[PDB]
């Protein structure tokens, strides 16, 4: 009998304060006693589990579905924290293409690696006797548990450690690593490539690890967590979209999120009226009726959904392009590709929740999220098509009262292109009319007034029913925008006012900010002026107002 | 050769921090640092049963192409326990010169507390989540931690004993990795005395505080003066007399009075220009009672002025300002406002670390996302400072201008 190499196993205690699980076992009919006792003999006998004295304090609950449970969850409440390092999970559109490639699944993964001695009394379990009439038999494990919380991290730590010689001594083939599964690529013939698997299965088996035998059970296409993977390209696997006329919540969330998963491959895809109505959620039952533009939104991602499309995988060799476009409401979509019309993969991106914007933040955003994605992906930075003029961004970032950054990026013309739709002078305009602005409104009734003075002797005071002071200093720009020329200098004390206009938005949630903005579109030079409020300031008249 | 006991602060458990995705040049790099440090008992790779993680990327120190190993170890520094205390040497910030030294290369020779080294760990991540990432722990003292020179401070201190001994007038501060040398002499001088030094502790960035200080709050002088002048004045004006007790602006105000056109010229009167006058000697003086207090956080705001011009105040109570300053520096900039900011950052707090010995928080006029983004792309330091993201435009930033 050759020897199998010994596995370390990894030293594992309870979180500080707490001891091991007591649970009473649950009672059982006696053709499941029957049945666990013949299953729990034959993992005694492959040395799984090992029968223990009445000493053992510790017991776990344990049931028959024959196939037996253990339900470890007190045991989980009471382990210690592990390194999970499955956060995040390998995307295809990452992978290198490779001439020959095997899966392999090792059978009994948690059973074949061994568990730390001094812990096995904590997973303790009994099984009740027949009628109850003999003491319960005592079982502990000897390996890890399926259920465990540990097991995962120390079969996946375990794994690596014996398959870092065999990657050191093979640096034509690369391996990846998941969970119980084992991925092999390489670029050579086939006959070398079966050779090294072959040798790779044999290294596992020096430490008794078993890998399938015959012609390894999974050929391509590979489908695997909702991936379609092909050898020469990936897709995802086919789209399921519900029809109903009467749509609930949880049925909102589900449709979501299978458009999100859809919209890595499927270039269009819109989610923004259908995650509006998941407004005042956590009532998972209700009836919510669909907008002509959601309909038609579920309508275009069927039409999207038609006809199924293809990524291809990446080559280092080439580099690496990401094109974004503007698609309205707050909605941008990006291709990443390397070769034209051959994308690797694409998605969107959704305006964050805001008062005031504009399509130059967003897009930066957008630039930023692509950015992260891709080198988490391919480990680099792409670089970036976008739909806007090289002497805007100029402008902007130049007059941007906040710091911002793009890497490197090309101007793509494929309208709409992204602009600056309006630009304050850094000085007074000489010739142009003074407006004089002011608004304020009473607390209690909501009446309010706002108007203007100018050098000229123009005036106006409008009164304002249900408004604030916010409201009506707003309301005193937007007139003096209205009722003057194509160049304008304005006076306010709001800082409120001052501050919503520096920001530059060009699209607000509040009417009267988007008149004025489109005030502002249709000015040539506008001149915004602030002074200090009550301090006697000679043309700015509170008391106009206040009457 | 002899380890100190190290704990955490009572109720705090070890740090557990999200390893941020790493570009494959710079994980390759740390592959290759690490490898070297494994293999001379400076860490160690570790199990599962480690559920501690600290964050860790790599860098490019000035003049130098060789990439460097950062970590992260800001919560772990706020978890370790206090470490007890050496006052601040007040005449550091008033020496003529001070140089900075990388002292970090000395820690690795002083063993870590055993029990500590679990808290100390960190992982070198993997592209799309190939294969698991590599994790390591520190056996050694790790470079950015506050425990490192806390404990390495009788060993520096007998190391730079007759160093001390023979030069008196030589201001000697050590914070983190980095050793602070104030001094009077001349530059030619000054690097022979440091290159002394250095090889004094070879065989066990010029920084002029004179030149550097704070500023006053200036107004424009004019023979002529518009509305619009006399408007942008009497808002500075009613800014600073939140600073300043005895400002009064009333003159002035007085002569805005009626609707004019904002080029107009206004001829100022007598009562103006001696309230204008006032003023300026009311600006001419201190600030009344600013005080510093080392149970408080220091607070630092930094306002974009355009043309790579930025400006910057230091203080702890609002309208108290214990620094201000001006960073216009140009360095291979010109086209990236992110770098501008980051080595701004960075001089504000070596300054901080100078006058305070602590750094301060900051209020970066940056969205969070972008800064997070690409922030490591131009860190060239061994600390970090902690920072916020306003988002709100200040209306002081010509004022400060
Ligand atoms: C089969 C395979 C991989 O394969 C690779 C393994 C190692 C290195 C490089 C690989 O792929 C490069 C790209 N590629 C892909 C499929 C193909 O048929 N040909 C090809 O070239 C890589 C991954 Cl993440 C897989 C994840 C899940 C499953 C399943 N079930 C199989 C996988
Ligand atoms: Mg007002």
């Amino acid at each position: 009998m050759v020897p199998i190499s010994p596995i370390e196993t990894v030293p594992v205690k309870l979180k500080p304060g707490m001891d091991g699980p007591k649970v009473k076992q649950w009672p059982l009919t006696e053709e499941k006693i029957k049945a666990l006792v013949e299953i729990c003999t034959e993992m005694e006998k492959e040395g799984k589990i090992s029968k223990i004295g009445p000493e053992n304090p510790y017991n776990t609950p344990v049931f028959a579905i024959w196939r037996k449970l253990v339900d470890f969850r007190e045991l989980n409440k009471r382990t210690q924290d592990f390194w999970e390092v499955q956060l995040g999970i390998p995307h295809p559109a990452g992978l290198k293409k490779k001439k020959s490639v095997t899966v392999l699944d090792v059978g009994d993964a948690y059973f074949s690696v061994p568990l730390d001695e001094d812990f096995r009394k904590y997973t303790a379990f009994t099984i009740p006797s027949i009628n109850n009439e003999t003491p319960g038999i005592r079982y502990q494990y000897n390996v890890l548990p399926q259920g465990w919380k540990g097991s995962p991290a120390i079969f996946q730590s375990s794994m690596t450690k014996i398959l870092e010689p065999f990657a050191a001594q093979n640096p034509d083939i690369v391996i990846y690593q998941y969970m119980d599964d084992l991925y092999v690529g390489s670029d050579l013939e086939i006959g070398q490539h079966r050779t090294k698997i072959e040798e790779l299965r044999q290294h596992l088996l020096r430490w008794g690890l078993t890998t399938p035998d015959k012609k390894h059970q999974k050929e391509p296409p590979f489908l695997w967590m909702g991936y379609e993977l092909h050898p020469d390209k990936w897709t995802v696997q086919p789209i399921v979209l519900p029809e109903k006329d009467s749509w609930t919540v949880n049925d909102i969330q589900k449709l979501v999120g299978k458009l999100n998963w859809a919209s890595q491959i499927y270039p269009g895809i819109k989610v923004r009226q259908l995650s509006k109505l998941l407004r005042g959620t956590k009532a998972l039952t209700e009836v919510i009726p669909l907008t002509e533009e959601a309909e038609l939104e579920l309508a275009e991602n069927r039409e999207i959904l038609k006809e199924p499309v293809h990524g291809v995988y990446y080559d280092p060799s080439k580099d690496l392009i990401a094109e974004i476009q503007k698609q309205g409401q707050g909605q941008w979509t990006y291709q990443i590709y390397q070769e034209p019309f051959k994308n690797l993969k694409t998605g969107k991106y959704a305006r964050m929740r805001g008062a005031h914007t504009n399509d130059v933040k967003q897009l930066t955003e957008a630039v930023q999220k692509i950015t992260t994605e891709s080198i988490v992906i391919w480990g680099k930075t792409p670089k970036f098509k976008l739909p806007i003029q090289k002497e805007t961004w100029e402008t902007w970032w130049t007059e941007y009262w906040q710091a911002t950054w793009i890497p490197e990026w090309e101007f793509v013309n494929t309208p709409p292109l992204v602009k600056l739709w309006y630009q304050l002078e850094k000085e007074p305009i000489v010739g142009a009319e003074t407006f004089y602005v002011d608004g304020a409104a009473n607390r209690e009734t909501k009446l309010g007034k706002a108007g203007y003075v100018t050098n000229k002797g123009r005036q106006k005071v409008v009164p304002l029913t249900n408004t604030t002071n916010q409201k009506t200093e707003l309301q005193a720009i937007y007139l003096a925008l209205q009722d003057s020329g194509l160049e304008v200098n304005i006076v306010t004390d709001s800082q409120y006012a001052l501050g919503i206009i520096q920001a530059q938005p060009d699209k607000s949630e509040s009417e009267l900010v988007n008149q004025i903005i489109e005030q502002l579109i249709k000015k040539e030079k506008v001149y915004l002026a602030w002074v200090p409020a009550h301090k006697g300031i000679g043309g700015n008249e509170q008391v106009d107002k206040l009457v | 050769i002899e380890t100190v006991p190290v704990k955490l602060k009572p109720g705090m458990d070890g740090p557990k921090v999200k390893q941020w995705p790493l570009t494959e040049e710079k994980i390759k790099a740390l592959v290759e640092i690490c490898t070297e440090m494994e293999k001379e008992g400076k860490i160690s790779k570790i199990g599962p049963e480690n559920p501690y993680n600290t964050p860790v990327f790599a860098i490019k120190k000035k003049d130098s192409t060789k990439w460097r190993k950062l970590v992260d170890f800001r919560e772990l520094n706020k978890r370790t326990q206090d470490f007890w205390g050496i006052p601040h040497p007040a005449g550091l910030k008033k020496k003529k010169s001070v140089t900075v030294l990388d002292v970090g290369d000395a820690y690795f020779s002083v063993p870590l507390d055993e029990d500590f080294r679990k808290y100390t760990a960190f992982t070198i991540p993997s592209i799309n989540n190939e294969t698991p990432g590599i994790r390591y722990q520190y056996n050694v003292l790790p470079q950015g931690w506050k425990g490192s020179p806390a404990i390495f401070q009788s060993s520096m201190t007998k190391i730079l004993e007759p160093f001390k001994k023979q030069n008196p007038d030589i201001v000697i501060y050590q914070y983190m990795d980095d050793l602070y040398v104030g001094s009077d002499l001349e530059i030619g001088q000054h690097r022979t005395k440091i290159e002394e030094l250095r090889q004094h502790l070879l065989r066990w960035y010029e920084l002029h505080p004179d030149k550097w200080t704070v500023q006053p709050i200036v107004l424009p002088e004019k023979d002529s003066w518009t509305v619009n002048d006399i408007q942008k004045l009497v808002g500075k004006l009613n800014w600073a007399s939140q600073i300043y007790p005895g400002i009064k602006v009333r003159q002035l105000s007085k002569l805005l009075r009626g609707t004019k056109a904002l080029t107009e010229v206004i001829p100022l009167t007598e009562e103006a220009e001696l309230e204008l006058a006032e003023n300026r000697e009311i600006l001419k003086e201190p600030v009344h009672g600013v005080y510093y207090d080392p149970s408080k956080d220091l607070i630092a705001e930094i306002q974009k002025q355009g043309q790579g011009q930025w400006t910057y105040q230091i203080y702890q109570e609002p309208f108290k300002n214990l620094k201000t300053g001006k960073y216009a520096r140009m360095r291979g900039a010109h086209t990236n406002d992110v770098k501008q900011l980051t080595e701004a950052v960075q001089k504000i707090t070596t300054e901080s670390i100078v006058i305070w010995g602590k750094t301060p928080k900051f209020k970066l006029p940056i969205q969070k996302e972008t800064w997070e983004t690409w922030w490591t792309e131009y860190w060239q330091a061994t600390w970090i400072p902690e920072w916020e993201f306003v988002n709100t435009p200040p209306l002081v930033k010509l004022w400060y201008q």
